[PDB]
């Protein structure tokens, strides 16, 4: 939101990553690797109002100044931000061909020049590659910033010529308990948040402000009717809400603390549902569960990776799929190639 | 005075004469003899992976190209040419980035320019970037001016990958495949450069981030330039292990015998143990395909020992003698497609539990 | 074929290729529509130029023996040759076949030839009327006529002028939305009674190649085809027809209220009230009581304009809106320092004429402000 | 050091005499009788893969039209507009990039200036090369001028796929197509123009640089002026494998037969000598997969090797009566997969040993003991 | 937002800045791939300034003495700027307070403040790009070249509009063809003491420097049939422009 | 041998009869009894495949609607009006190819043309 938040233990890493500029030898480029709502996008915001403030205070930004009042007012003639359209998803080559064509130009304030890319992954090729010089050899005083929830999925160039800093998920109990500090209900459902979420204390708080948890808690039931009775149907309704991806990474989540509870392990990820964990382990097969859960991880990504698909034609195919698994003489597909 | 009279050493050390290229002797002497007997080509089209050097050999070739101390293999550094053109503000040398100028209406400029005379060099040079990604309607009006072009006009293309390249293109320009940097030559590299900025070092590190980007010379400053920003500005074998997340042998070693045996409780006990502590997991892989490997050697001739280190090779004997090799195949082979699809996994966490536990199945 | 010899000086060539202009070029939507005839008749070059409705011809006398042919040359290049050669220099101009070759000095030109491919009789009249207009009497008919007639307007015919021969006087009209202008012109001579339309692109072009307000002119005005001969130079245009309103109908609309006195102080009194006038509804309102006007001007702006004017006025008290812009273009082109006014109603047309004399007079259908 | 020499050979040695063209027999045969029979279509339309004389012979054939008169079968001595046809002064010659006039409109204004004939010539000649790449509008635009032009005007429409055009444009006059040329060929025209610049070529470097060229002179011409580079104005066998990158192939065939014979000893002990003699893992095994096709193919045709696989020829027969066509095809996989997965091994060299490795484990007779 | 400190501080005649940029404003690139180029050079040296404008093809130099003592310092201003600052100062007003930061220009013009960006960066010489050893002279008055050149342009090539110029004793001559192969032809009486020479130019950049150069007597100055050009003032050195040939 | 050369078959063989017209009979028969009925409108439009004969059926509806002999179905194809129209060249009718005039000023010049009475048919079509 505002300025959007701080987040408490994001305050190492930015005073590390402030010494590499403060003694000068700051790389100008800088691939930040952060999960979805980790909280890079504070650390970026506050980077860059420490680069472009004509006065630097020590590991503060100005205090006071026009330098910066002019980035509180989003309106400093350096500063440059690149996102998609509110109404559209792919970074065009228009936007970043105008912030490199006005790159050239000396900086307006006599300060530095900071460019940032608000997601990397949304950048099309096309746009990394128009980007890719301004990257490799920028100006004088020219810095460079970027967001990805991770980096390999990024053009094989465009990393090259950044580092790739990485901000580590606060630890588990720390995470929890900072959660416990703001959202108020059983920590089962905290730990579920966290592990679901690989760790990102913002997505768990987004899953709570947002619908989902309920309409998680919805899946449950549904899949505690769903198991007994080998009907998956009727899981149909809980599984599309735009949410496709989601709903299915936690159903694989469930798949996997199945797996997880045949092979006894000490620590499973959904710990609001151990009934219904135990039930899964009970009427599913080994073989059978892991072709399930196979098919399940296949489907999410087919959603997330290809736009335009039809959900619910891939989700009933699914679910059809499923129910003829759960049909004793099948022969199940195994990962290859 | 406050204008960053520091550069970041993916730059600074950039080439700047045909002696101080690292590698790639087998398109250097090429280039060298060809700039020297009188026989060059119109048009260049270096290709090879990121960093190894495209844009470098072909900057260092328009140096040579047209010094005005004729046109020699060994381009002065010291005239006027030859200072522009590493700095870039060369009239002659045109950097055109074919992301951007790939409408019809760059194409046509483009050739337009090319009807015309020099201004302060012999040769008027396109190195044109990335070309593999011109719309192919630029393709299509850039042939001609890339087959037989005047007398002062000549061509330096530099693509990432060929593949994308409209065959044709290929045909009518004088390829030069840049080898990947061996981790000999990128080690070697990389102390000649420390000793030289006076910066500590030891070559455990060097070897490790050798390692770590895949032949690579630029992806291994960057590396550099991570490992100096952490770590006091120095480099240092446990600088660069925190740096790189990597993990010793013991513990991935852990991982395969509990996994070989069956022991899924200790498997996934070992991996939130690992999570714990944070590691990267295609690190977790990579360690454990390349204990497989070298339990496979073992298994092959018994002279091929895990010597390198030879800590706990005891464990590496006795899985050898008693996994059959199919067995091992398969842990491989299972190990490798999860490999292969951490990207595609919602989390990468979960991704390795997924192949872990699919290699749980035997039994 | 049968080639052509010219040796004809720059300045008496420029005049009648930058005047026959008009229908040349400007979009040349055929290879043949933006380029210049030639013709050598006798004595005489006759430059054609034509955009199929409107045909301009120019008589360039010749002096030295010249080459009898035709041909068709593209009109901007020729002129652009003709206009850039040093002044007085003779041009030698020869047709080399397919190509036009022309010499000036130190310099040749080539130029790409049409044989033959606008040359059909061009041109069929009617001639109900064939008076003998001089110049001086068009020029001020038209000066005062054209003003800014209908452009995109649904109705054709509007576009137009409407000539009306009676008797010895020519009467000219023009209606466009609330505007309308006409002029009596008395000819003078006894001459048919007749009523045509001509085009408004026809009547721009006629006065901007009239000028010099002194030879008398040949004006043969048909159903389809009308022609006029200013001077040395001869122009044809084609005919709107009917559906025109008749400014029997439209001028005598019984006013009942009558108004007299300056038309520069109006002229200035409505340029400044067309600053604080409606931006949005171009016109101000007019208050009218005896012997005394009252203009105002409240424009979105909430700018109030006033100013008083001494007008005669023997009539009740009245509030007349009306576009500023339209008695303006009356004003200006009445030519005149005094100007009568006639007063309908606030929704039927107010009469303007020339306090000098009857000869002008123009209607503004009122506005409601 | 600086010189004024070079012509690149691509740039210098094209045909204009009608007996540089190598190869493309039929199209030769073709042209030479119409102009001699003075039957000339209206539109010429010259297909194939690239790098084979297509645009060569369009310009051979532009001058064989007008060259100080005369209707002869292409040979013209002193011709003027033909010379300046070589010489890259335009004379009736108009050679469009089609890309550059992919909308209607500049078709349309291609199309109006058709009548430009009398300009220092008899014919002029359009060349729209890539000529599948037009717009459909602009195709129909200039069809018409297609079926019926003037007499003066001659069309020729050079592409690589005929299948992307429309099929109207295709049949309008004809459609020639030129084949690829063979190495054999290949061969003939590099050692034929190295012996005009007297520089010595070994006949090993010779059938490299050919098979190396995919029936392309182009591209065998810029490989060979690639390698003339590498050396010192000489080419040379061990400059020319240490160009392309190519290992021996006998390596890689004592590589395949250790793992038909099932020695991991001797494996090891190739792929060390061959890491010792750096060179590229991917390439050692794509080298290793073509000797499994080509021992595949024996099975089918003695015929498989090739004319320089007479070196190697004996082995491949030996392989290929001593292994049955199963374990061929489970090597095959074995290796097809194995590279498939390469680029996420954790080395190349570490990849290729393990699939080697896994080939020896699932030996169909002799596997790794347990 | 406190003010930019100048380093280069000086005051102009509106006829001297007129002057300069008529000189040289033609000459400057639009939106060409190098950026540097697409901007105007502002030298300043001893009481001298001197503008330099460059697009690849052609060169404008125009200098003109101040009498203020001046450093050295070299300055580029972009397209937008240099077209609105010769919009901005068209009056007879002396104050043209010109003032030059690191980073952006200000000229101060009475009640009118001029404001825009350096391009950042380095121009190119133009002492390298003038012909070192021009060996060929030649002399025109200025009317008879700029009228010579815009009758012979009428029947050019539309979008390139390339002429050739055939520069020998007898006389000069310039021809000219287009896509229509129409021909046009034409003779000068300038006074030569050399042999014939064939040079191809582009007649849009010499009407140019033509119109704009504003003396009577012209001198062009060349080398060779592939070198540049210069023409210059056959009565004055305060401006020089060159125009790289064109291939045929 | 040269058969065509002077007359491509598809301008030699445009239709100039309904009975010329193979197929399409469905909306062959719908112009007819509307011509002979009356029931005509103020526009048509016809959707094709290329050569499928629109231009065909528009310039027989042309022939049909503006004969000597009257709004006839069936065109006598040897009239005046109807031999301007199988030459090219009648007054009253306009053929417009919109592939080459997408401009506004073109189009308003013939929405001026579209007042004005046919000068020798009954009807104007455009
Ligand atoms: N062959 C090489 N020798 C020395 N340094 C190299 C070499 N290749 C790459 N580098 C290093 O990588 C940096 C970027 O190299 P560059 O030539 O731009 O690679 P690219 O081909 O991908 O554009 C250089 O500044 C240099 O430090
Ligand atoms: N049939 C051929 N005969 C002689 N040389 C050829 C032939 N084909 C290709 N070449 C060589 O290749 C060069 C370029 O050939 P080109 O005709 O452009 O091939 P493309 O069909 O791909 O355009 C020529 O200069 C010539 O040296
Ligand atoms: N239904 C049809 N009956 C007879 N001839 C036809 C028919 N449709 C097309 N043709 C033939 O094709 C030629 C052109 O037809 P036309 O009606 O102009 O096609 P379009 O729909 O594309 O304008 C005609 O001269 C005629 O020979
Ligand atoms: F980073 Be390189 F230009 F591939
Ligand atoms: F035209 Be070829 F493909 F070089
Ligand atoms: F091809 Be048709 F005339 F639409
Ligand atoms: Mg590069
Ligand atoms: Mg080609
Ligand atoms: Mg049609
Ligand atoms: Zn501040
Ligand atoms: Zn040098
Ligand atoms: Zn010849
Ligand atoms: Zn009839």
């Amino acid at each position: 939101g505002p300025h959007m938040r701080w987040y408490p233990w994001l305050r190492p890493d930015f005073e590390k990553l402030v010494a590499s500029y403060q003694a000068g030898r700051g790389h100008h480029a800088l691939l930040i690797q952060a999960l979805p709502g980790m909280g890079d996008d504070a650390l970026i915001y506050a980077l860059s109002r420490y680069l472009l403030c004509q006065q630097p205070q020590g590991h503060k930004s100005c205090g006071h100044c026009r330098g910066c009042q002019l980035m509180q007012a989003g309106t400093h003639p350096d500063y440059y931000t690149l996102a998609p359209e509110k109404g559209k998803n792919t970074l065009g080559v228009d936007a970043v061909r105008e912030v490199t064509e006005k790159l050239n130009e000396h900086a307006r304030l006599g300060g530095a020049k900071v460019v940032w890319v608000t997601d990397a992954a949304l950048l099309t090729d096309a746009a990394a590659n128009a980007l890719l010089k301004t990257l490799e050899e920028p100006p004088a005083e020219t810095w460079f910033f970027l967001a990805t929830r991770e980096p390999e999925r990024l053009l094989a160039t465009l990393r090259s010529r950044c580092r790739l800093h990485y901000l580590a998920p606060p630890p588990e109990q720390y995470a929890v308990t900072w959660l416990s500090r703001e959202v108020t209900m059983s920590q089962d459902a905290l730990l579920a948040a966290l592990r679901l979420s690989a760790g990102s204390p913002g997505a768990a708080l987004a899953l709570f402000q947002g619908d989902n948890w309920q309409a998680r808690e919805t899946l449950c039931q549904a899949l505690a009717y769903s198991v007994p009775s080998g009907d998956w149907y009727s899981l149909l309704a809980a599984l599309n809400h735009e949410q496709a991806p989601a709903r299915l990474h936690w159903l694989a989540t469930l798949l996997m603390d199945a797996l997880k509870r045949h092979h006894g392990a000490a620590q499973v990820t959904n710990v609001d549902v151990p009934g219904l964990v135990a039930e899964l382990a009970n009427h599913l097969s080994p073989s059978r569960l892991q072709a399930i859960l196979g098919d399940v991880c296949h489907i999410r990504e087919q959603l997330m990776s290809v736009t335009g698909i039809n959900r619910e034609l891939l989700i009933t195919d699914l679910l059809l799929r499923i129910e003829h698994y759960l049909q004793p003489g099948v022969v199940l597909p195994v990962p290859h190639l | 005075g406050p204008h960053m009279s520091y550069q970041v050493l993916a730059r600074k050390w950039r080439p700047q004469t045909f002696a101080d290229v690292v590698g790639q002797e087998h398109v250097l002497t090429a280039l060298a003899n060809g700039l020297s007997l009188g026989r060059i080509h119109h048009a260049y089209l270096f290709s090879g992976t990121r960093g190894v050097g495209k844009t470098s050999i072909a900057r260092l070739l328009a140096k040579g190209l047209n010094c005005e101390t004729g046109i020699t293999a060994t381009p002065c550094g010291v005239c006027d040419n030859c200072r522009e053109i590493e700095q870039g503000r060369f009239v002659d040398l045109i950097e055109i980035d074919a992301a951007s100028r790939t409408k019809v209406e760059d194409t046509r400029d483009l050739l337009d320019n090319v009807q015309y005379a020099p201004a302060r060099g012999r040769f008027k040079v396109y190195l044109i970037d990335e070309v593999h990604m011109l719309s192919r309607h630029s393709f299509n009006a850039l042939l001609k001016t890339l087959e037989e072009p005047p007398e002062h006009v000549k061509f330096l293309l530099a693509t990432t990958d060929p593949q994308k390249l409209p065959v044709t293109i290929l045909s009518r320009c004088l390829q030069f495949h840049l080898k990947a940097l061996d981790v000999e030559q990128i080690r070697h590299q990389l102390e000649h450069i420390l000793n030289e900025e006076h910066i500590a070092h030891e070559p455990r590190a060097l070897q490790l981030l050798a390692r770590a980007a895949e032949g690579s010379l630029r992806d291994a400053l960057s590396l550099t330039d991570q490992a100096i920003a952490s770590g006091d500005g120095q480099v240092s074998t446990q600088a660069v292990s925190a740096m790189l997340g990597t993990l010793d042998d013991d513990q991935a070693l852990s991982l395969v015998e509990a996994m070989v045996e069956a022991n899924g409780e200790r498997v996934m006990a070992l991996i939130n143990e690992a999570a714990a502590r944070g590691i990267e997991w295609e690190a977790l892989l990579v360690e454990m395909l390349g204990l497989l490997h070298r339990i496979a050697m073992v298994q092959l001739s018994p002279a091929a020992l895990g010597n390198d280190m030879a800590a706990i090779e005891l464990r590496m004997r006795e899985l050898a003698r008693t996994i059959p090799p199919t067995d091992i195949q398969l842990y491989y082979q299972t190990l490798l497609i999860g490999r292969k699809e951490l990207p595609y996994a919602p989390d990468r966490r979960m991704g390795v539990e997924m192949t872990l536990l699919r290699a749980l199945a035997f039994h | 074929g049968p080639h052509m010899k010219f040796t004809v000086e720059r300045e008496h060539l420029l005049k009648p290729l930058q005047q026959v202009s008009g229908p040349l070029g400007g979009r040349p939507t055929l290879p043949i529509l933006g380029n210049l005839l030639l013709q050598v008749a006798d004595g005489t070059l006759s430059l054609t130029g034509t955009d199929l409705e409107m045909e301009m011809v120019a008589r360039v006398a010749l002096v030295q023996p010249h080459e009898p042919g035709a041909t068709t040359v593209p009109a901007r290049k020729f002129f652009d040759i003709c206009r850039g050669l040093p002044e007085g220099a003779e041009i030698a101009v020869q047709l080399e076949g397919e190509r036009m070759l022309v010499r000036s000095g130190r310099s040749r030109f080539s130029l790409s030839t049409l044989p033959a491919a606008d040359f059909p009789n061009l041109d069929d009249w009617q001639s109900e009327v064939e008076f003998t207009l001089p110049q001086a009497t068009m020029k001020r008919l038209i000066e005062a006529t054209q003003f800014s007639m209908a452009h995109q307007d649904v109705r054709y015919y509007l576009n137009g002028m409407l000539f009306e021969t009676e008797g010895e006087e020519l009467r000219t009209v023009a209606t466009d939305g609330h505007r309308l202008a006409v002029c009596s012109m008395p000819i003078g001579q006894s001459l048919p009674s007749h009523s045509v339309i001509v085009p408004r692109k026809g009547v721009i072009e006629l006065m901007r190649m009239l000028d010099g307000g002194d030879n008398p002119l040949r004006v043969q005005i048909g159903s389809n085809n009308i022609r006029a001969h200013v001077g040395d130079f001869i122009f044809t245009s084609k005919l709107v027809d009917g559906r025109f309103p008749d400014y029997r109908r439209v001028l005598p609309k019984n006013p009942d209220k009558h108004l007299e006195a300056g038309c520069d102080l109006l002229k200035q009194a409505f340029a400044r009230a067309a600053i604080l006038s409606n931006e949005k509804f171009r016109g101000v309102r007019l208050y009218v009581s005896e012997n005394q006007l009252k203009i105002t001007a409240n424009n979105p702006e909430q700018e109030e304009a006033e100013e008083i004017l001494d007008v005669t006025y023997s009539g009740a008290e009245m509030e007349i809106g009306f576009n500023v812009s339209y008695v303006l273009d009356v004003l200006n082109a009445l030519k005149c320092e005094n100007v009568r006014m006639m007063l309908t109603d606030s929704v039927s047309s107010v009469q303007i004429e020339d306090a000098a004399s009857q000869s002008a007079a123009y209607v503004v259908m009122p506005m409601r402000l």
